[PDB]
């Protein structure tokens, strides 16, 4: 929940052992790796926890 | 999208005063022969 | 039925040559494509089973009345056994030969202008198996070394790349690459497994089923040639000759 | 789908050959798929671009700006016609300035028309006998060649009969009127609850109704130049009289229509506009259009349904729509046509007569199957659009004989009743709107936006300016042409000059088919009631012991900056003449040649003024009496 | 140059 | 069945690829222009103008002498898209007063009905509200648009302007003179790659009721679109205004296209918007890139990516070819979201057709389901819940062109003197609802002999205080004009008799909201309406006492909706033919008798 | 009858070795057109020239 | 405005 | 009719 001024930003740390994570949301979220350009908002994500 | 006509010599006769005439009367005169034929089948086999 | 029972290139070439084209067309008015209708598949569900209808149906549809539509009724009697309405197109046309269609410039027919991509979207090719993909490659590959598209050909197959995978190898002026081929192009043929006497949901599948089922029948049948038993029999033009080959080729 | 064998007769059955052969597909970037037809109704690119230059058009020539500075001027001049009461044009009511506007430029494309074909009309009598000539030997060739003969053979000043030649040569005062532009930045909807005080009735004054904005954004104007219309004229003429005669009489017909057109904004309710029904899927295997025209000028309507290729139309009244349904009853059928079809709605306004477009109707629907879909549509929608007659000549010969016929005295559709009877219905319409807004709103209210003085187009007092380009030893020459009248009773002539010098001396002449009458006058920024008429049942008028059919009235002036003529009928609401046929126009003859004379006002003298006669005047020199 | 704008001229000149 | 003629008939076509369809319009929009506005008319009035501007006293640092060429044609690209902009304003408030008369019927309309498209339902809607335009096509909002509403063509503007005048280490009156006359090079070709772009409250209200379900999520949605359009139109002012030569969009396609492997590369560059847009056709796959136009320290011209859509390749090698944009940066990102959802059921011709027809001309594709796509992408990237943070980039392109502006100037100021850069590179220029403008106000409405002239006070993206003043030319060498500004409480009535000569009507202070105090009440707009017999121009002036007055945060939806003021109020008129000296005053509505505003009873 | 000799570039067609342009393609779109032809480019270019 | 319009506006002023 | 012009003629007629 974010109560701020403005929009925040979550870093989320999956470790490096697991396969395969898959991400799903209330309502479409935005998500993208440590420097890169964020997409549009979907529901869902596939990652790969050493990227 | 055609015409009628009230017999066989008018209909014969108009396309032959039509352009390219002689190649439409060929294809008439064919369709003589088969009107022909129609006329001896179905009066032998009514339907 | 019987083009879809050729299992090689130089059957299904054979036949090609023989046949003229008023087989690949159908004097049967049939539907349109591209809609979505409810048909009734009772042995599955009680309600009516969603379903779109297509070109590569086994049912004759209705045609629009240009080359783009002769080349893709052509193609539809290939790879699913029947073909489209366009009617009037001439006797002069409708006598030459599939292949001649295909792959001769002394017919008249102008397919300089006809582009693979729309024709294989139009003929879905997203719901092709792999014999019928190769059926249609084939008759891409004849077209285009008809009208001297041969780079436009590889252009094409370089951009799709499963295209690229299962695509015939045989140049169309030489017999020699026939002979060699040993791709598979049957649809229908003597089943391993066990067919049986039963529906299929889709459409396609169903049609498809009835082709099998069909050869069965036709394969058992007095219309087959058994060249086993009564090969002395068959006429010496029609015999099979290793020297036999294609007119032109 | 079809080859023909080489060395094999050339000769086919149909006259009508399509661009694309009978295989149906051309092509791309060959020769004949670039000559092909374009959709400009159903291409959203052509229609919104079209929309644009013609916007310019109207722009460049008329300016909103100048309109509204013009206002006030207006008002004065139409107060100084001392006009009984009820009668009078109130230009400081925002809607009676509307309807000016709209009058003052429809009135002049028409004045300008009908200019044109007399002078037409001029120089085929004049050449009489080489006209007959051509239009005697020569009979297998297309119109557009018998018509391009006769305007080389003729002094036509406008040789060239192409759409493109057309658009080349013509004058600021005939582009049509664009309605949106009318309307731009017009205050709508003043409310004044039960307020009878004097400022509250000055606010309401000064706008408009919802009403009438949906009528002019739904308006444009068609105006038929007289190169146009000879092609329908000369396609089975044998005379020049008979060639005569059927100019006169299309262009009755199109006089009356336009007065119809005017009549239906004047009326107070929405006017319908036409529009185009496509499938929703652009990629339809199945494709099918539907055309409905309201033509704004006219009393009937086409509705046009191509399924296929097969194409069906419906002929249908404009009046008598009491039901919910937009269509009146059909009055010539040629097929079924389905109006419930659902699918996109696309909005468009025709530069085309309801008889023009029935008439490429017809031709199309005896080539439906010689020429492809694209052809027939492109092909309609080109002339309904655009007002561009088809590359095919072909077709475009059985256009203009369909377009004679619906002319011609052997017409399936009898214009007259039509016409006679959409006057009945609109004047019954506004009346019923003026009884149902009395009963709503206050008398004061009413009169405010819906005006009794207006009515018809000439039947209103409108005023006409006018463009000169002729100045004889710095007297510049403004002309004018009295009548024809499609109304009858008493009726009188301004003229209002503005020049920059205080004082000055113009005069102004009328030529009939005798002589002149020289009137001279030295008053400015105030009409002069330069000439006052009377006009028959039939339409004549016996001016100075000759009947007279129309009248050429010059106005010169130096160092002017605009000369304007006015027109007023002493009783509202004159009754109108029936509209003349081709027997009507052949049975009587008038001489126009003497409109070309003009006299020099720097020589004349003081005996020169008055009625004289040509046998006074010697061979030229038409300004001094001694022979 | 509009009527308007020449009348209001002129007037304005001579008075 | 059909022959296939009428489809290929009625395909979308490549209007920036094909150089005949570039020539085309680019010479449309060109005479366009020059009808609306010529240049023999802006050069003529050019002494007229000056002397309106320094009649109003402005403190020394915060005047403008349009003697200079470069104050002159910053000033006529400023009214340009000034008058534009602010006509747009009056419009969409037309249209929400109507919206909130027949509020019943909106809601019923926005419930009852959502299976239909975007445009149908916009119909239904206007022709509910009766509005004054009516149609949603193209061809209908062409056909009913104002004459200052044209978008303003670049190289018309620049046409025959004296460029690179050379003076040599002369300080003399005369060398001044005529070093002020002439134009830098830069100028010259920020002029040749600009044109503006002003959308119309007909365009919007489509994305604005398609997923609405209330007359207040519209009327608000609306309002929020047309801050982020004003927002944006400030920013295009202010590149043109430092010393920077601005980028301008291109296409990129192969030397020599193959039939079957050709490549389409877009990068679009708004010169009003914070962000660009690069859009890449390889096959049936669309890939877009959103950059920001800011920062780029290096040569290359795209600063930062945020927002990505997959790999845009831009150092490709081809053809290059140069045009302008008709349509915002939203709704370029609308299209190109709908395409990519959409690449597979349509063709290559449909994909390039459909992207170069609403980029070049504002042609809304004719796909429904392309269409209903495009309208809620464009929502989304418009409300609060946008993929790209708005607020954050036009703040951060706002701070990038004020330091550009500083150094730009200081690098001058070292090379020449501090008057030659001066008159280079102003400081009076800095934005375009900062600067001190003129609007060239035109009447259509005559009560009793008086013709009216509207004006819309506000809204404000700046805080500070501003001034207000009427310049009127009147044939008369005598006349009383009055002028009436409306509120929610009452309206207020002043008589002046003056000519020729501007005159300060209005003081008005706004707070950091953009809400000011007028008698009492807070409001967010005023109307001016100027009552003159027979007039020739009126101008209205408008002036902030210090210069660069700092800004206003942009409203977002929940701005909008929290706070409601009437606008019902600026509809009616008063008749200045009927007044009295009672009646010439501040008075409240309660006070007047229903219908009549001009006595006081 | 006249032999120039000038070196000239060799050009490459949009159409192809089939000298005829694929249908729907992008090249087809770029292609140039008929101006004098057809009417409907013809009498516009009239109009324009006239505004102008 | 024209140049015949404009010399005949200056002779009625100063005439 | 131009704001200038305008100027210019009522300075010319008044004077």
């Amino acid at each position: 929940l974010n109560t701020g001024a403005g929009a925040a930003n979550i870093t989320f740390n999956f470790g490096q052992i697991a396969e395969t994570v898959i991400l799903k949301g209330s309502v479409p979220f935005q998500l993208a790796r440590l420097n890169q350009p964020m997409p549009a908002a979907r529901f869902t994500y596939k990652l790969r926890p050493l990227d | 999208n055609v015409n009628y006509y009230s017999s066989f010599d008018e209909f014969i006769i108009s396309q032959y005063h039509a352009q390219d005439g002689i190649n439409r009367v060929s294809t008439c005169v064919i369709l003589g022969l088969a009107l022909q034929a129609y006329d001896q089948m179905r009066r032998a086999l009514p339907v | 039925m019987d083009v879809l029972s050729k299992g090689s290139l130089k059957e299904l070439l054979a036949h090609l040559e023989k046949t003229p084209l008023e087989e690949a067309i159908s004097y049967r008015i049939g539907t349109v494509p591209y809609q979505n209708v409810l048909i009734s598949r009772n042995e599955y569900y009680n309600q009516l089973y969603p379903d779109t209808t297509s070109l590569i149906d086994g049912v004759s549809r209705e045609g629009q009345r240009n080359v783009n539509g002769l080349i893709m009724s052509i193609i539809s009697y290939v790879v699913s056994g029947s073909g489209h309405y366009i009617p009037n197109i001439g006797f002069m046309l409708l006598r030459r030969s599939i292949l001649d269609i295909l792959t001769k410039h002394d017919t008249g027919l102008v397919t300089n202008n006809l582009n693979y991509g729309i024709i294989a979207r139009n003929l879905t090719v997203s719901k092709m198996n792999c014999e019928q993909r190769k059926r249609m490659l084939i008759c891409f590959k004849l077209l285009a070394y008809k009208d001297g598209n041969q780079n436009d050909y590889e252009i094409y197959l370089n951009q799709n790349i499963p295209l690229k995978q299962i695509a015939p190898n045989f140049i169309p002026g030489d017999m020699r690459t026939v002979i060699h081929n040993q791709d598979q192009l049957a649809i229908v043929g003597i089943p391993a497994y066990r067919l049986t006497q039963s529906t299929e949901l889709s459409i396609r599948d169903d049609n498809a089923k009835s082709y099998k089922l069909g050869y069965v029948d036709w394969y058992n049948s007095n219309s087959f040639l058994r060249e086993r038993s009564e090969f002395n029999l068959i006429r010496l033009k029609d015999r099979d000759t290793k020297y036999g080959k294609l007119n032109g080729w | 789908a079809w080859v023909t064998q080489a060395y094999s007769s050339g000769l086919s059955q149909n006259s009508i050959i399509s661009l694309t052969g009978n295989d149906r597909t051309v092509a791309d970037g060959t020769f004949n798929s670039m000559i092909m037809p374009r959709a400009v109704i159903a291409n959203e690119r052509e229609h919104f671009m079209k929309t644009r230059i013609d916007k310019i058009e109207h722009d460049l020539n008329r300016s909103a700006k100048q309109e509204m500075m013009d206002r006030q001027s207006l008002a004065e001049d139409y107060n100084a016609l001392n006009l009984a009461v009820g009668q009078e044009i109130k230009l400081d009511i925002a809607t009676q300035h509307q309807l000016n506007r709209l009058g003052s430029a429809m009135y002049k494309a028409d004045h300008e028309r009908e200019t044109e074909l007399t002078d037409l009309i001029n120089r085929i009598r004049e050449n009489e006998v080489t006209v007959n000539g051509i239009l005697e030997n020569q009979k297998a060739i297309t119109a557009a060649e018998r018509a391009d003969l006769l305007l080389e053979v003729v002094a036509s000043t406008a040789k060239s009969v192409s759409a493109a030649g057309r658009a080349a040569a013509d004058g600021s005062g005939v582009v049509p009127v664009f309605g949106p532009s009318v309307a731009n930045g017009i205050k709508v909807g003043i409310d004044i609850a039960d307020s009878v005080a004097e400022a509250a009735i000055a606010v309401k004054e000064s706008g408009i109704i919802t009403q009438l904005n949906d009528v002019y954004h739904a308006f444009q104007s068609v105006h038929v130049a007289p190169n146009d219309v000879i092609k329908p004229a000369a396609v089975v003429a044998g005379t020049s009289t008979e060639l005569i005669g059927n100019l006169q009489a299309i262009y009755s017909r199109l006089r009356s229509h336009s007065d119809i057109g005017f009549k239906k904004a004047t009326v107070g309710d929405v006017i319908p506009n036409s529009y185009m029904i496509k499938p929703v899927n652009s990629t339809e295997y199945a494709s099918w259009q539907l055309y409905v025209i309201h033509p704004v000028q006219g009393s009937l309507g086409l509705v046009v349904q191509l399924m296929g290729d097969a194409l069906t139309y419906n002929v249908f009244a404009q009046y008598g729509n009491t039901s919910a349904s937009e269509f009146g009853k059909t009055v010539l059928t040629g097929g079924a046509t389905n109006t419930a079809l659902e699918g996109t709605k696309v909005k468009f306004q025709t530069k085309v007569t309801a008889q023009q477009a029935l008439a490429l109707t017809m031709a199309l629907k005896d080539a439906a199957s010689m020429l492809s879909q694209g052809e027939l549509i492109g092909y309609f929608e080109q002339y309904i659009n655009l007002a561009l007659e088809p590359d095919n000549l072909s077709l475009q010969d059985n256009m203009h004989k369909y377009h004679h016929l619906l002319t011609s005295q052997n017409s399936p559709i009898d214009w007259n009743y039509h016409d006679e009877e959409m006057h009945k219905w609109l004047d019954s319409r506004k009346t019923t709107n003026y009884d149902a807004m009395q009963k709503k709103d206050g008398t004061v209210i009413a009169d405010i936006h819906i005006p009794k003085v207006f009515n018809d187009l000439r039947n209103t007092t409108l005023h006409c300016k006018l463009e000169g380009k002729q100045t004889i030893a710095g007297y510049t020459v403004y002309e004018y042409l009295i009548g024809p009248w499609a109304h009858y009773g008493d009726i009188d002539y301004s003229v209002v000059v503005d020049t920059l010098n205080e004082e000055t001396k113009w005069y102004c002449e009328v030529i009939g088919i005798d002589g002149h009458l020289l009137i001279e006058k030295s008053v400015q920024h105030k009409p002069e009631k330069i000439l006052e008429l009377t006009v028959n049942d039939s339409g004549v008028t016996s001016f100075n012991g000759r009947n007279h059919d129309r009248l050429k009235l010059k106005v010169y002036v130096k160092d002017s900056l605009s000369v304007k003529v006015f027109r007023n009928w002493i009783g509202i609401n004159a009754p109108r003449v029936k509209t003349k046929m081709f027997n009507d126009h052949i049975g009587v003859k008038y001489d126009y040649s003497h409109f070309d004379k003009n006299i020099s006002p720097a020589h004349l003298t003081l005996t020169d003024l008055g009625w004289h006669t040509w046998d006074q005047y010697n061979a030229g020199n038409w300004t001094n009496i001694k022979p | 140059l509009s009527e308007t704008e020449l009348r209001a001229l002129k007037k304005l000149s001579t008075t």
